[PDB]
């Protein structure tokens, strides 16, 4: 895709260091190939070895806001309770919305029930779905149905009540 | 087996709610029988004959006098007015003495539960003056969504004293 991709045979700490360079034994190709040093090109030097990043938490998603611009975000698991108000606060923060869904377990003004923790705090990108079967799936249906609207358009802002899913 | 009573209620028979109106036809039907309205119950507001015998009984003359109030196909209410019953203490008014009565004035529902849910403690100092000052502290409200609910916290909050919200 109009990239020019360079690699050595070898694996784990081998570099290619030079940006192409100049032979005094011909007329380059390097300027026009656009590898020059002073070209702007990424060079990521060979890594020593296999490395083993540690699991990350949920609270990961930080990475994925910070690399991609998404504003409605899910995840396959439930997201474990004491997770639940770091995600939310970070659904705050980071302007986005976060569906989960909860068995009828969660169901309850109780704080120790965590939906009602965010209630009570105001946590309202956090947005808190219901499924006695805890289909997951419910979320993505969900994710797929709010979202739909152009912001351009005459009459636009929809509600959900009474939407049809899948 | 869910329904449809949850997001299209729909019932039978219910009194409007009325209001003393400025408008001029807002008339009075003066009664002489203690057996519903006190000295302090001095009158009450009606919109509907129906109302009007559930409250004093369909066997009652003020109900009498309703109905025929009510038949003339011209009626007040139709140019938005009420009727209204008094009371003359036409006999020996005997008033049962009644305990202490305590009001809050902030009739706002919704303003009130947000504080009382983020609140976890409480604190709280009475005085039934029957004896020793109430010193009451263990007040939750975060399980609270309605009035009703802190109503009745409060009420195993304070011995010897019924509370409710009207």
């Amino acid at each position: 895709n109009g990239y020019f991709k360079v690699t050595s045979s070898t694996t784990g700490a081998t570099s290619l260091l030079s940006y192409l360079g100049v032979a005094t034994s011909g007329t380059d190709i390097s300027a026009v190939l656009g590898m020059n040093s002073e070209s702007g090109a990424v060079l990521t030097q060979g890594t020593d070895q296999v490395v083993l990043p540690a699991e990350t938490k949920l609270e990961g998603i930080t990475a994925i806001k910070s690399e991609v611009n998404i504003k409605g975000a899910m995840f396959i698991d439930q997201i474990l309770d004491a997770d639940i108000p770091g995600i939310a606060s970070f659904a705050g923060a980071n302007n986005m919305l976060v569906y989960e869904v909860f068995d009828t377990g969660y169901l309850s003004k109780n704080v120790s029930n965590p939906v009602w923790a965010v209630k009570l705090a105001g946590q309202s990108n956090f947005r808190c779905l219901l499924s006695k079967s805890g289909n997951r799936k419910f979320a993505a249906t969900y994710m797929a149905r709010m979202h739909t609207v152009l912001f351009s358009g005459q009459n636009t802002a929809i509600t959900m009540q009474l939407k049809e899913l899948s | 087996m869910a329904s449809i009573s949850e997001v299209i209620r729909v019932s039978l028979q219910q009194e409007g709610r009325a209001i003393a109106p400025d408008n001029m036809n807002a008339v009075g039907i003066i009664t002489g029988n203690q057996g519903v309205l006190s000295t302090a119950d001095r009158y009450r507001i009606y919109r509907t004959a129906a109302a009007v015998a559930s409250d004093f009984g369909a066997s009652s003359q003020e109900s009498a006098f309703a109905n025929t109030f009510f038949d003339t196909t011209p009626n007040p209410i139709s140019a938005g007015g009420v009727l209204v019953i008094g009371y003359w203490r036409s006999a020996s008014e005997t008033v049962a003495a009644t305990s202490a009565t305590l009001v809050s004035e902030q009739t706002s529902e919704s303003v009130l539960i947000p504080l009382l849910n983020a609140i976890n403690d409480g604190s709280f100092t009475i005085t039934v003056d029957g004896g020793t000052e109430q010193e009451v502290t263990a007040l939750d409200f975060t399980g609270v969504s309605e009035l009703s609910e802190v109503a009745t916290i409060l009420n195993s909050a304070i011995t010897g004293a019924t509370v409710s919200e009207d």
